[PDB]
């Protein structure tokens, strides 16, 4: 959107998926441990557009703020060990289960600018995933449906599932939620192309920790009136996340 | 649009 | 175990400019 420049260290779990040749932003992502990065499956696999990256095709840049700059002494650049896409990711109809994990080649060193986000447990999800509760999304994507100089941030309220459904002809599932302001609410903002795979986070009032509740997934344009941004429901897919991390590292 | 990263990576 | 606690904010008890907006909505 319709967002603002982030503060330094405001989103130390934000990851940029970077294309090796040619050099350019591919997607957002997030750090969930010293060796695991969470993103959207469509960032990695989208057959209608001939998108199918493999490990060696990209890089993970962590600790960033500036979009284009090489941030010497601050960012870390990691290689991909292996990519895992949800086996029931539905790229043909509606991006259901739009989620992927990426294992890093070597562990990343935490710093003031690099630090993992929490993943929700069932009670924090129950507590926080309520219509009208606001979350925050971050990314280096389009500013309108140019490109920013530094990381952008917007706070957006979760929308009731009926309103989400009535706003689109797409078949929405329990593995998605939508967020954004209604026409009448005045204020606006949204994620857009380029923010894909980045996190929708919320700050628990119970333990003052940030949790990643969503992944930027899709939308009908960007910040259009009466449309909403759609997010992968991280808690709903946690069973799969754990199994992957359990069995693969 | 991107500054050249270390050739190392 | 320190997930979700930002070195430059929660770890030093500093708040960012808009996190209160989130709190107020909860
Ligand atoms: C397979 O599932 C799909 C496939 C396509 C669409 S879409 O609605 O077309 N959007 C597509 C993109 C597109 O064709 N838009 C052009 C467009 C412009 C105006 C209107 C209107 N009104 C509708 C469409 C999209 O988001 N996706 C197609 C494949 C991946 C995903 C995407 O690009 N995601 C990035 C993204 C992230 C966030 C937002 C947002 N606004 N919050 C938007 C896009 C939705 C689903 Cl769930
Ligand atoms: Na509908
Ligand atoms: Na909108």
């Amino acid at each position: 959107v319709e967002g603002s420049d982030a503060e330094i260290g405001m989103s130390p779990w934000q990851v940029m998926l970077f294309r090796k040749s040619p050099q350019e932003l591919l997607c957002g992502a997030s750090l969930i441990s010293d060796r695991w990065v969470l993103t959207a499956a469509h960032c990695l696999l989208y057959p209608p557009w001939d998108k199918n990256f493999t490990e060696n095709d990209l890089l993970v840049r962590i600790g960033k703020h500036s979009r284009t700059r090489y941030e010497r002494n601050i960012e870390k650049i990691s290689m991909l060990e292996k990519i895992y896409i949800h086996p029931r990711y539905n790229w043909r109809e509606n991006l259901d289960r739009d989620i992927a994990l990426m294992k890093l080649k070597k562990p990343v060193a935490f710093s003031d600018y690099i630090h993992p986000v929490c993943l929700p447990d069932r009670e924090t999800a129950a507590s926080l995933l309520q219509a009208g509760y606001k979350g925050r999304v971050t990314g280096w994507g389009n500013l309108k449906e140019g490109q920013p100089s530094v990381l952008q941030v917007v706070n957006l309220p979760i929308v009731e599932r009926p309103v989400c459904k009535d706003s689109t002809r797409i078949r929405i599932t329990d593995n998605m939620f939508c967020a954004g302001y209604k026409p009448d609410e005045g204020k606006r903002g949204d994620a857009c192309e380029g923010d894909s795979g980045g996190p929708f986070v919320m700050k628990s009032p119970f333990n003052n920790r940030w949790y990643q509740m969503g992944i930027v997934s899709w939308g009908e344009g960007c910040d259009r009136d009466g449309k909403y941004g759609f997010y992968t429901h991280v808690f709903r897919l946690k069973k799969w996340i754990q199994k992957v991390i359990d069995q693969f590292g | 649009d991107f500054e050249e990263i270390p050739e190392e990576y | 175990a320190d997930c979700g606690l930002r070195p430059l904010f929660e770890k030093k008890s500093l708040e960012d400019k808009t996190e209160r907006e989130l709190l107020e909505s909860y």
